[PDB]
RNA sequence: GGCCGCGCGCCUAAAGGCGUGUCCCUCGGGGCACUGCGCUGCAACGGCCUGCGGGCUCCCCAUCCGACCCGUC
RNA sequence: UAAGCAGAACUGGCGAUGCGGGAUGAACCGGAAGCCGGGUUACGGUGCCCAACUGCGCGCUAACCUAGAACCCACAAAGGG
RNA sequence: ACUAGCCCCGAAAAUGGAUGGCGCUGAAGCGCGCGACCCACACCCGGCCAUCUGGGCGAGCGCCAUGCCCCGAUGAGUAGGAGGGCGCGGCGGCCGCUGCAAAACCCGGGGCGCGAGCCCGGGCGGAGCGGCCGUCGGUGCAGAUCUUGGUGGUAGUAG
RNA sequence: CGCCUCGACCCACGUUAGGCCCAAGGGCCCGUG
């Protein structure tokens, strides 16, 4: 429908912590890992280095896990987990199952369209 | 720096005011969600203050827009705060226009328009919506143009376009 | 004016030994009050045995020229520490106020002995007349006839407006 | 309120006169010594005694 | 210091009687900030302390050199143009590109070559020798200093300068008579248009 | 002004602003404190209730002195900021407050 | 003279001298301005406030055009001598220091 | 630089605002005041919306600043 | 004899700690820290490198020894003119 | 005659060399002042995240009460401790997906979360897989001259 | 040297213990569409 959030979506960081020294190594992945060397600048906070995650760069409690259309995002694979989302169109969308085949993708996007609900990957498969 | 509430009068406004209980005023549908309703705002937003150098019959410089540079003579100010100014259209070929009080200049050149009727001219006649426009434009013009003639100079200062040139200060400039 | 002159009043705590104690005044040259009580303290001190702790500060006055549009000739009579001992040593200067004359001292001995302001103790300051003057270059500007010319000029702009990078020629200064 | 403003005055104006009055007679008059004070820390919380 | 902020195609810079170290941190700001600066008649800068001071100060500069290789080692330029484009690359982030750019805006010459002797040349007013040292201190010239450690081009600079003062001089006298000409137009000129010209006398210097 | 721009007070051990009288009747009432006036004047001639009075008020957190300091290395009868200024604070507490 | 071009100049030219620094870090949250004829603290105050554009031309066509423009304003003095202290929407380009830039008197108090 | 929750149930006035009675204050004109119930998200205008438009947390490059190779004793 | 040597007392610090200054540096000076916007300071600085005056004011110095130029600190003496 | 400032002599090492460099001589040196300015993650005001402190909410129109709302202060961390979470594989339960294409794999695709991670899109592939509660474990790698396998530069070289 | 598949306006030398000056802090330019 329409959304019902309000407050505008402000990101501390639109930015990954990659691993530190995952451009140098090829086996190395960037997925974060805290450094823990007793000798490592990236730990020890020397600036121009990698920086590290903290808690101080988490988001707004009121606008947290806000997909950018405004909506919070609910993961449906049937028809009938789309019904639960009737009375929360407003605040919720909802995303088809990766797995649900193309036959059951047209009916949930069909009950979905009587109950106004917004699915935010109709148009795939 | 007046305290307007400074006495606990209140009463200056509503001197009768010794009145009695107030009272107070199917959906077809409901929201599922409890949103306040929209009313109209009951708030005055005090309107915006004329610079004290802009006078009626002051010239102005725009200083953007398509008519950059133009020296103009100012009129009046309408109520939404936009000035009201005119070419007029014969020397510069500036039309009649309302322009804010920025992306103008005033300066200490001054003009008597008390004998010119500006008073059809208002926000309402600029509602985004020519013939009697024209007509408008040419009865306000010969209305002016004789007491730019009085001054010496002053219709070919008018007709030419204000611009800095090198060594110019603004910032040193009387004007 | 960086240095004023301060007369401080002060004696001993009154205690039933005396009850009724001597009375010591100064004259000393501080930049604010309270660096002149501090400093009288200090000589009361060393100089008396009375110290901050078992005294009373009275008073404390600052003095001022009488006549700050003339010109005097000011003796000073100054003790100084320097890198290997301690040494006196007499002073003049020509100024319109006798703090002009202290902080011409306090310059010149940062410059010519570079001693620091701690390290110096205003034993006397009097006026001297220009007949009993001792020090060269005092005398040489008692001449009714003095006649000399400007031989260092400093071409500047007046008000740093006037500044540019560049010029167009050479300037020409003559005295 | 008015009882305290109008007690700030008449403390300062009463010490102008006393002063003058010493003066009058060839005397100093004291004036009493500061009760109160205003603190304010100038250095930082690193490598203190 | 910051730049001059005149915002011109290029500032020519009259080098004669400048003191050295101060015309060059005044011309690496402007190169820094975006100037195209030419400096010519570099062979009369000064520089503070006489010839003596100055040549021995090259003298230890030469001595300096890669033990190894000394094609590799400090480049020991000779000329005055030369000296003053090392003096003002010491002045400037010259390893990064920025400072690479700003050096590329910098033209030096001995004497005044082409075109720059028909444009105008400009002085720095707190570069000027007659501003910045007290008459009696010693002093040398660049092109003195470098004509003791190896530069010789003095006398085609010399020679060269000889000819374009006369061409100058010449001009001189040419545009002197064409000022009282000038002179006179603006005098009948006055009366013809006497009644006009009522407004320009009370700003007329 | 210390008093009136950077007033809070100390209500069960929370820094509260000095908004209202209310909060000083609360804080102080019961030893006859009831708005900011007597509360300056309890602090500027010191009173019976000074200790009261002072304790209630929450350390003033004064900015960074505007035109900066001296020398806060020495003493102000050298030339710095330590010490003892005896009329110069009120100098000092313009520009921090 | 018969010249082409703009026919009327109603901004001063700015140079972009770089950023907001000390000796061992900047900020890109402001930019250093040089503005022709302003030598003083005293009379930068005139130009706080007055807006500002950086035009610079890109490599394809926007709006049938090259040139692209990057708004700011002036916000304070900056030292003694007339440089100034300017806010843009985004942070300008470290290349853009050393260029021009127009400084307008759109908003304006006389 | 960041923020957007007085006004009307009396009249006139674009609108800011003015307009009642009482006691006191003097030296011309104000001051402190009547206090009765309710409702109670600041505005104006513009350009653009399938486009050579807007955005980007993705890829590459340029520039300025910062930046020594991790683990270990 | 001394040592960036060897050993004790009180306190602080580094180790376990980034950040600003001392060109550079475990310990020196400042100051300790969530992610940011705006304002102001500390130490240290304002010719260029480098952000900020070639600022206002008085003297001293002339180094034909590489004159001199930032606590720790990166040296200098007796003695001479 | 003595005294003390700056300067000069006293004053010699091995790569070429360092007030940090260029340079500076009414200094851009030395001593002493004045006014402004620059400038830290320090101080102040404001927003947001978390920790801690203190509060409010039932003859409930009433709530993941393990929730929500309000208030104030605080935030460095090796060795080490603890809490809350993320991920892997089973078993007991519950709820589902898939030949209208499961798992795995690939992608300058799009997002969510401070993060561990997760969700979706396109492709390949052709038969299985997931989520929630409980419980269990051979449960998370960059190092160990770590094991096994594969592959580089050296190198079209030594020869 | 030979051979060809945004007004971007402005020229004195020289000296400052000297050549009216005491900075281009000027001058010029329809500077006006
Ligand atoms: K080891
Ligand atoms: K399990
Ligand atoms: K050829
Ligand atoms: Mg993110
Ligand atoms: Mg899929
Ligand atoms: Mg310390
Ligand atoms: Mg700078
Ligand atoms: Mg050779
Ligand atoms: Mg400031
Ligand atoms: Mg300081
Ligand atoms: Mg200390
Ligand atoms: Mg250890
Ligand atoms: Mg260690
Ligand atoms: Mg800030
Ligand atoms: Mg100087
Ligand atoms: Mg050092
Ligand atoms: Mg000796
Ligand atoms: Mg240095
Ligand atoms: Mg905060
Ligand atoms: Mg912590
Ligand atoms: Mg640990
Ligand atoms: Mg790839
Ligand atoms: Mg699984
Ligand atoms: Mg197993
Ligand atoms: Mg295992
Ligand atoms: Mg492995
Ligand atoms: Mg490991
Ligand atoms: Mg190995
Ligand atoms: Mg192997
Ligand atoms: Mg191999
Ligand atoms: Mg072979």
């Amino acid at each position: 429908a329409v959304p019902l959030l309000t407050r505008k979506i402000v990101k501390k960081r639109v930015k990954h912590f990659k691993r530190a020294h995952s451009d140098r190594y090829i086996g190395l992945k960037q997925s974060w890992r805290r450094p823990k060397g007793i000798d490592s600048r990236v730990r020890r906070k020397f600036k121009g280095c990698t920086l590290m995650p903290n808690i101080g760069y988490g988001s707004d409690k009121k606008t947290r896990h806000y997909l950018p259309n405004k909506f919070k995002k609910f993961v449906v694979h049937n028809v009938s987990e789309l019904e639960l989302l009737m009375m929360h169109n407003r605040t919720y969308c909802a995303e088809i199952a990766h797995n649900v085949s193309t036959k059951k993708r047209k009916d949930i996007v069909e009950r979905a369209a009587q109950l106004d609900i917004v699915v935010t990957n109709k148009l795939a498969r | 720096h007046t305290y307007h509430r400074r006495g606990l009068w209140a009463i200056k406004a509503k001197h009768g005011g010794a009145l009695p209980k107030a009272e107070k005023p199917e959906p077809k549908f409901y929201p599922a969600d409890d949103v306040k309703p929209r009313t109209v705002s009951t708030r005055k937003p005090h309107p915006t203050k004329l610079r004290s150098t802009i006078t009626p019959g002051t010239v102005l410089i725009l200083l953007a827009g398509r008519y950059m540079g133009k020296r103009v003579v100012f009129l009046k100010q309408l109520q939404s705060g936009l000035l009201l100014i005119t070419g007029p259209f014969k020397i510069n070929g500036v039309p009649i226009r309302r322009v804010n009080q920025a992306y103008v200049i005033a300066t200490s050149t001054k003009v008597d328009i008390s004998k010119v009727n500006v008073q059809k001219f208002d926000d309402k006649y600029f509602a985004r919506e020519p013939d009697f426009k024209k007509d408008d434009q040419k009865v306000i013009d010969a209305e002016l143009i004789k007491a730019i003639d009085a001054v010496p100079d002053l219709k070919n200062y008018l007709g030419a376009r204000f611009s800095l040139r090198d060594g110019d200060k603004p910032h040193e400039m009387t004007f | 004016h960086r240095f004023h002159q301060y007369q401080v009043v002060g004696r001993a705590l009154p205690a039933p030994g005396d009850e009724q104690p001597k009375i010591y005044r100064m004259k000393l040259w501080a930049t604010n009050e309270v660096r002149a009580k501090s400093k009288f303290w200090y000589f009361l001190r060393k100089l008396k045995k009375v110290k901050k702790a078992n005294g009373q500060m009275l008073a404390i006055n600052e003095i001022f020229e009488k006549n700050p549009t003339t010109i005097k000739n000011y003796g000073i009579w100054l003790r100084y520490q320097s890198r290997t001992g301690y040494h006196n040593m007499y002073k003049e200067y020509r100024d319109t106020t006798l703090n002009g004359g202290v902080e011409q001292m306090y310059t010149e001995m940062a410059s010519r002995h570079r001693v620091r302001a701690p390290c110096i103790q205003i034993i006397k300051t009097a006026t001297v007349d220009f007949k009993l003057c001792k020090r060269d270059n005092t005398k040489q500007f008692h001449n009714s006839k003095i006649k000399f010319p400007l031989v260092y000029q400093k071409v500047r702009p007046p008000t740093r407006k006037l500044k540019t990078t560049y010029k167009a020629t050479r300037p020409n200064l003559f005295m | 309120a008015e009882q305290y403003a109008g007690e700030y005055e008449a403390q300062d104006k009463e010490l102008v006169q006393l002063k003058r009055e010493a003066r009058m007679k060839g005397g100093f008059y004291v004036s009493p010594e500061a009760k109160l004070l205003f603190v304010v820390r100038i250095r930082g919380i690193n490598a203190m005694h | 210091v910051s730049g001059s902020g005149v915002c011109a195609k290029r500032v020519v810079v009259d080098a004669r009687h400048h003191m050295l170290g101060r015309l060059a941190s005044i011309v690496a700001k402007e190169l820094l900030n975006g100037q195209r600066v030419v400096v010519v008649r570099c062979e009369e800068i000064c520089m503070s302390g006489g010839l003596v001071r100055q040549k021995m100060k090259y003298l230890r500069f030469l001595r300096k050199r890669m033990n190894t290789k000394p094609s590799h080692g400090p480049i020991h330029f000779r000329a005055p143009a030369k000296i003053l484009w090392r003096t003002i690359r010491g002045m400037i982030p010259h390893k990064t590109a920025r400072g690479e750019a700003a050096l590329a805006r910098l033209k030096a010459y001995e004497g005044v070559p082409p075109p720059y002797d028909r444009t105008k040349r400009m002085v720095i007013p707190d570069a000027l020798k007659v501003l910045r040292l007290q008459p009696g201190h010693r002093y040398c010239l660049l092109g003195q200093l470098s004509k003791e450690v190896g530069w010789n081009y003095a006398d085609t600079i010399r020679e060269l300068e000889e000819k374009r003062k006369e061409k100058a001089k010449v001009s001189y006298d040419r545009r002197k008579q064409l000022a009282k000409l000038r002179v006179k137009a603006e005098k009948a000129a006055e009366e013809k248009l006497g009644t006009q010209l009522e407004i320009l006398a009370p700003i007329k210097y | 002004e210390l008093i009136y721009k950077r007033g809070y007070g100390k209500l069960n051990k929370q820094r509260i602003p000095l908004a209202n009288n209310k909060v000083i009747e609360e804080g102080l009432g019961k030893h006859n404190i009831i708005c900011i006036e007597d509360l300056v004047h309890e602090i500027l001639t010191v009173g019976p209730h000074f200790k009261e009075a002072n304790n209630f008020l929450w350390p003033f957190k004064l900015k960074a002195p505007l035109g900066g300091l001296k020398k806060k290395r020495n003493h102000y009868v050298e030339g710095g900021d330590a010490g003892n200024r005896e009329n110069y604070i009120n100098q000092l507490v313009r520009r921090m407050n | 003279k018969g010249r082409q071009g703009q026919r009327v100049r109603l901004y001063v030219r700015g140079t972009i001298l770089g950023y907001k620094r000390s000796k061992s870090n900047q900020y890109e949250n402001t930019s250093l301005l040089q503005i022709e004829g302003v030598n003083t603290k005293e009379e930068v105050g005139w130009y706080a406030g007055k807006r500002i554009a950086y035009v610079y031309k890109a490599k394809t066509k926007s709006n049938d055009s090259t040139i692209r423009c990057i708004w700011g304003k002036v916000t304070r003095p900056h030292g003694n001598s007339g440089v100034v202290r300017a806010k843009f929407r985004s942070n300008l380009p470290p290349t853009s220091m050393g260029k021009k830039v127009r400084v307008f008197m759109y908003p304006s108090s006389i």
